[PDB]
């Protein structure tokens, strides 16, 4: 799922729901290809900041 | 700043000698073996010739090497006025020693050659030649001046080419 573009989440012990990796649904460059320059939500958030 | 310096030396020579020297004129190139048959000597006269510049102390100054070629007439193997030519050479050395001439300063006497071989003896001219070395600076960087109102600031983050562009067109002095 992280490869496909949908973020994930972990269910740790104690019935708690974690975040794992928040990723943006960006996997394809302009002409097909594969670009990780926007994969992390941290990347776009830091660009905005 | 060489041309200003040579103008300064020429003006100084004119002021010092006046009508004693028939003329003064800058010389293109050092005195070769055919300058006698090519120049308008009109002796007695002195020629200022730039002999180049050796390396100076810094990267902004050089040791310019100038030369004063003094000419006269030696009719019948006899100088026209030996006291006159000796006084001309001597006063040229004295008045152009140490004294600054425009940007160049520290004019130091280096050599005086008799510089009269057969080519000039059979041509009826003496060519006592003085040399000088001076600490002349290089010209400074040309200044600039412009005033344009700062209104726009265009920044572009260097992302991969076909990655979607990220930029900010700031446009300062905008009020809202």
């Amino acid at each position: 799922l992280l490869f496909d573009g949908i973020s994930t989440f972990n269910v740790n012990d104690g019935g708690e729901m974690q975040i794992e990796r928040m990723i943006t649904m960006y996997r394809t460059n302009k002409y097909g290809d594969s670009d990780p320059s926007y994969l992390n939500v941290n990347t776009i958030a830091t660009l905005s900041y | 700043m060489l041309e200003e310096t040579e103008a300064a030396l020429l003006a100084r020579v004119r002021e010092l000698f006046g009508a004693t020297l028939r003329q003064v004129e800058p010389l293109t190139g050092t005195w070769t073996n055919e300058d006698v048959h090519r120049l308008f000597l009109a002796p007695p006269s002195v020629f200022l010739a730039w002999m180049g510049c050796g390396e100076g102390r810094t990267r902004r100054e050089v040791e310019s090497r100038w030369a004063f070629f003094v000419v006269a007439e030696l009719l019948n193997g006899e100088p026209v006025n030996r006291p006159g030519i000796y006084q001309i050479v001597e006063r040229l050395i004295a008045g152009v020693n140490g004294q600054t001439f425009g940007p160049t300063t520290g004019m130091r006497l280096t050599q005086v050659r008799n510089l009269c071989d057969d080519n000039r003896i059979n041509a009826g001219v003496v060519l006592y030649g003085v040399l000088f070395s001076g600490t002349t600076p290089l010209p400074s960087v040309v200044d600039l001046d412009s005033l344009d109102d700062y209104e726009r600031h265009w920044q572009t983050w260097k992302f991969p080419d076909e990655t979607p562009e990220f930029a900010a067109h700031i446009n300062v002095n905008q009020e809202k």
